[PDB]
C-alpha cells in the first residue's frame, strides 16, 4: 500500500504435502489495484469454521 | 405559536411561480482523496504502416 493505492498479487501452485516452503522459483503476477487511500498499521486474518 | 409545517396546493391551473419544479444540485469537492468520478469519451479508430 502506496501513495494511496492498495495492490495485490498473487500465485498459486499444487504442493507435495508435507514439506514447508519447498524450493523453487514463482513471481507473483498483479491482482487487484485499489486507490482507497487509508493507513495500514497492523492487519489481521480470517477463517472459516 | 403557529404552525411550522406547511404545504402547498399544487392545482394544474396554478401559475408558474406556483408550478412545481424540479431542481437537483450538483456538488463538486477535493479533499485531496484519489477517487475519481469522470472519464474521456475520445478514441480515434486506429490506422497501421
Ligand atoms: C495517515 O497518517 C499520516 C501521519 O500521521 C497523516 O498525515 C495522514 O493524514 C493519515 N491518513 C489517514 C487516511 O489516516
Amino acid at each position: 500500500n502506496i501513495d494511496g493505492y492498495f495492490k495485490i498479487y498473487s500465485k498459486h501452485t499444487p504442493i507435495n504435502l508435507v514439506r514447508d516452503l519447498p524450493q523453487g522459483f514463482s513471481a507473483l503476477e498483479p491482482l487487484v489495484d485499489l486507490p482507497i487511500g487509508i493507513n495500514i498499521t497492523r492487519f489481521q486474518t480470517l477463517l472459516a469454521l | 405559536c403557529y404552525f411550522p409545517l406547511q404545504s402547498y396546493g399544487f392545482q394544474p391551473t396554478n401559475g408558474v411561480g406556483y408550478q412545481p419544479y424540479r431542481v437537483v444540485v450538483l456538488s463538486f469537492e477535493l479533499l485531496h482523496a484519489p477517487a475519481t468520478v469522470c472519464g474521456p469519451k475520445k478514441s480515434t479508430n486506429l490506422v497501421k504502416n
